């Protein structure tokens, strides 16, 4: 009953959403990362025991 | 795919209760079994892959009019999801369930001669796959506590070790048996494994792959029950209760 | 008497009686839709240089994602559409696709799957049979255009009649010298060079005097029902492309040159009605198998 | 013994070796493509009773504006594209289009101008060779449909050899009346009105009893790769609009009635597959004339 | 008129239709996987002058850990991998493994089932037939080199008839003598030691002077699709180790010396297409039973 | 890879003074020039590629020692970016220039006896494009007024019509024509995906087209580094010992 308009003009440099398109791209860094921990860790601490 | 998502004795017998004996036949002629056909199959060759049609894949298919027919039916659909092509069987069979049709004398139909190396030798049996066989074990079993030919189901299985082996444990007149038991017979169901939508060679494979991802599909839609969530909205009589019993049991 | 027949016309093999409900319908109107749409974004795939057009439309169709290492083949929907083609050819073709994926393909896209919208017009000259008396010689070529080359050895006029079935609407002769063709029990007027003749008037005689042979070229059209998304020059493309694909090497069957002289032959049989409701859905199953198959290639 | 050969089929004349490259591979499909939409906006311009849809195509196209009292020729790319069909006919004709020409002609639109992405079929029928005994008459008449017509006059039954080359893919046979047919040695089956055969399988024996005569008609199939914007319809005017305007007039060239024929016939000289690939190019190009021609007649 | 025949390709018996599906196809694949990681667990215990880097493989692969006081089995997966290979031999084995328990042990590692991404050479040489005239003797022995001595003790030449199937690839010959061979209805070259020939062409004749035994020696290559996983050496020792432990065990079957010839043998029957895709499955288990049982022997 | 970026008659003369006649011969002997050989082409058939060698090719091949094979052996360099293999040719004739070869009397070769269409028959003039052919006529011109056969040379052309419509319209003697000319003799140059064709030629082709862009920016520091202190192989000064066979 009460909807509320949603604009999103200022967002949108032409097609291009500045925003959305930086903020996926650091899921890459974060890829990298993530390996590179992983990696690390199973070099300095061997097959673990408890 | 409904009837192929059961995964327990309980489950499966339910199942049969309610369902009706119109669901085990069907009324699309299909073909003819035991014949050697060229199919294709183009992800893997591009010449025609052979292959041998029987009772078993998931296609209708024409059958016999006869009893030896009707119990052939019943076993592929719930082995294999749909069964064969005996029309005019009348009014009366067709609203019975499929259980009362496999363990009451009340239905009218005579099962006594049945011979279970032929059914099993024609519904093949070397095809199946465990749980395939499990099934087909409860309807003969069924059937025998029906006419009384409880001596002659144990010789067979005596013949058979590999049948005997797994063999479902359960009386077909007692509930505690069912509730007790703890057999997997489920042929489709949410895998672990990573399930792809490609083809497979056979048709029994292929046919069972597509019911395999149908159920799936069926699992993430709305007609699913997700008890979790909404089980306040069951009515009373369908809901689950320990109490709960299968009639004339 | 000596009796000529057209080749094409001669033994027509039973088709299939399977999957010709209104599911099944359905499944193959949605096919067709969805191999059209295959070959369009391929088009606007290649002029915009992006894979994205192509890509979203093969997900539709293979309800898959293309992955590299992996031949795109069309995934379920390519492998139900040629079995059932096959099914679709003959009664001897096995009936190996499951109900259950016959309706999960169906329910990919909202088309009717009714299949009596619009007509089209068929080229096939048909003719029964061509009886001649023992002293001439009846020679009948061609399925587009028919050439009935006739002979007249003995002293006397010959009398030939011709025998052009109950189906097609109109046919026309055009003869290479004037000649007289009247209907039974009527009188034959003066020698012209083109007759229209309705098929349905009855047997034809012409006759055929002594000397230089009589050459007749026939043409036909006869009209039968499709639906509104039915394309000849496609369908006549598949039908080539499901020959050369070895998917109608079938036991005891007939094969024919087009698509045409296969929905004529099997017109002209009893149960013909009957017989041509299934030809004109496989018709457009090979509409569909011709747009996959262009789109996703194999060398 | 006798040979009989389609005449469609006889020495095939070298075709050219120029603009077959990627840069003149993209021109083509450049040029099919702006003509398209040089079709396409006449018809809007007419339908909308304006003429700016189609001011913006002929400039596109021509790289000029077009004038009432100047004719509509095309411009640079209309001569460029008359000039690369007389070069893929044959290896006589001038080649007289600089390679700085297409790379800018080819810039105008995007397009990947790969001929390889689909597949046509030609209706051709090869028939390579008849072999016939003495006291036989075979005759072969057409090209899309062949009719061979076989007379037997000798005191028994001839055996007739039928060699359908090695490329075409199936053959289908009809005859006037039942007739035998068989590979070598192998037995023959019962008369049949229809045969259907594959050309690698080898020649083919056909027994023609004394009498009256056979006449067998043959319809073959064959698959070429083609790019996906290939138009078989469009492709046949096209041919017959260049053949008519004079393109084709070059010395020591053969002539065909299609260019299902023209694909055929070079597909089966010796090392067909170094032609097939230019003859589909020229097939392309001549869409892209029969289009812009249509919208701009001269 | 005699007829020899190659002995491992008489009556192959049928392969079971069980363990299959993507599901049984993708526990395959992760057996073979964690056996070879128990395989590099021992390199790596002796680098890390302990016992831990075995027991880490050895639980992942029979979900229990090692035992001191038990013989080291391998647990379900071992259990498992062993039902399942007897199943695809023959169709009379029991299919006992239960589907959940496949797909229980299938979602251990990550790994795709295709066993359609890469290829292999399988050298056994097929001879279906070897048709001779009176008067002369054909004796067949080898199954990946073929001898094939004979003896012509007639008075003039003799003529022998080849059929090495429609399936391989290439066959090599190469005589003891130069010798004379030729296709079918072709004429005969002058006498070489060796012929390269493809068993497509048709049936090939071989004449044979009266004098000395002329030996002939076949070589063959076959192309048969495999996992990219697919490791020869291993199948092939998976193949004995099974054989001895008596998983091929069971009535009316037949029993061959290396796998090579089990899956050609199996490839030339009636319809050979339905089992080379249950062969290749067969060979990846026994790839991963070699790989199980010398690590963990029993 | 040079010569083929040249795109002006200017440019292209004045490569071929600076460019020794040692880079326009080969030291790898190939295979026969004119033969029916079947490649492999798998990014298209199945099958092997049916398809003819030439001298166009950028393959080195066999060529015999006269001056008909060093003349063919100087045009492929110009028109394809690689020689032929002539034995021995000798230190004498490989200092000299490309140039001074076909314009000056200098070196000790007779090409009086140079017979245009044969040379043009051998090297497959056919299966040329026009830049090619261009080029072609250039060295042709520059040889027949050095010899003072300039009418072989428009006899030459007169037969073969499609030639005389591409000839260059420069006179040797005369400057004002070099620098007035506006051929565009370009071949290779700055832009084409990493594909394969089908043909020798246009295969060879588009490698160098695709190694321009590279060869632009490496050949800079490396080239420098060989000759950092080398003498100059152009014009050598030398006791001029002889010249054999010629």
């Amino acid at each position: 009953f009460a909807l509320a308009q949603i604009n999103a003009d200022d967002e949108f440099i032409g097609a291009i959403d500045k925003e959305s398109a930086e903020y996926l791209d650091e899921y890459a860094t974060l890829a990298r990362d993530i390996s590179n921990s992983l990696t690390l860790v199973k070099a300095a601490f061997g097959p673990l025991e408890r | 795919m409904d009837v192929l998502s059961k995964g327990s004795l309980k489950e499966l017998l339910a199942h049969l209760e309610k369902t009706p004996l119109e669901e085990a036949i069907s009324y699309r002629i299909g073909t003819v079994p035991y014949q050697n056909v060229l199919i294709s199959r183009n992800e893997y060759y591009n010449q025609l892959y052979p292959d041998t049609t029987s009772l078993i894949d998931g296609v209708s298919r024409e059958g016999q009019r006869n009893v030896n027919g009707l119990i052939m039916s019943i076993i592929s659909y719930v082995v294999s999801g749909s069964g064969h092509y005996i029309p005019n069987i009348g009014f009366m069979l067709l609203r019975r369930s499929i259980l009362d049709i496999l363990t009451k004398h009340d239905t009218g139909l005579v099962t006594n001669n049945l011979n279970y190396g032929i059914i099993a030798r024609n519904l093949t049996v070397s095809k199946m796959n465990c749980e395939q066989r499990k099934r087909m074990l409860i309807c003969f079993k069924l059937l025998a506590y029906k006419d009384g030919n409880q001596n002659d189901y144990e010789i067979y299985l005596n013949q058979n070790i590999p049948l005997k082996q797994i063999a479902p444990n359960f009386i077909p007149g007692d509930m505690r048996t069912v509730i007790h038991n703890q057999d997997q017979l489920a042929i489709v169901g949410i895998p672990a494994y990573r399930l792809t939508q490609s083809t497979e060679l056979s048709i029994r494979d292929d046919n069972a792959k597509s019911y395999k991802l149908g159920y799936v599909d069926w699992y993430n839609s709305n007609s699913f029950l997700r008890e979790r969530s909404e089980f306040n909205l069951i009515r009373l009589k369908d809901r689950d209760t320990k109490y709960g019993k299968l009639n004339g049991w | 008497a000596n009796r000529a027949t057209s080749a094409f016309l001669d033994n027509p093999h039973p088709v299939g009686v399977n999957y010709v409900d209104e599911g099944s319908r359905q499944f193959v109107a949605v096919a067709e839709l969805l191999a059209s749409k295959l070959i369009d974004s391929s088009r606007e795939s290649d002029e915009s240089n992006s894979d994205v057009p192509f890509v979203q439309a093969y997900s539709k169709f293979a309800d898959d994602n293309p992955r590299h290492l992996r031949v795109k083949t069309g995934g379920k929907m390519a492998n139900a559409l040629t079995n059932v083609i096959r099914s679709y050819y003959s009664i001897n073709a096995p009936a190996i696709v499951p109900q259950v994926e016959i309706d999960r393909l169906a329910s990919k896209a909202t088309v009717s799957g009714d299949m009596y919208n619009s007509y089209a017009i068929f080229n096939s000259v048909p003719i029964v049979e061509v009886l001649s008396p023992a002293r001439t010689t009846v020679s009948i070529v061609g399925s587009d255009r028919a050439d009935v080359t006739m002979l007249n050895t003995g002293a006397g006029a010959a009398n030939i009649t011709f025998n052009f079935g109950q189906i097609a609407e109109t046919v026309i002769l055009k003869g290479s010298v004037p000649f007289q063709l009247a209907r039974l029990n009527q009188p034959m007027p003066a020698a012209r060079f083109t007759y229209k003749l309705r098929p349905l008037d009855g047997p034809f005689i012409v006759v055929l005097p002594v000397g230089n042979p009589l050459v007749i070229s026939a043409t036909a059209a006869t009209r039968i029902q499709v639906p509104l998304a039915f394309n000849k020059a496609l369908v006549e493309s598949g039908f080539q492309t499901a020959m050369n694909d070895g998917l109608f090497d079938i036991q005891n069957v007939n094969y024919y040159s087009s698509f045409d002289e296969f929905i004529i032959s099997q017109y002209h049989a009893q149960d013909g009605i009957n017989r041509v409701s299934t030809c004109v859905i496989l018709g457009l199953a090979l509409q569909a198998y011709d747009q996959m198959r262009r789109a996703l290639p194999v060398r």
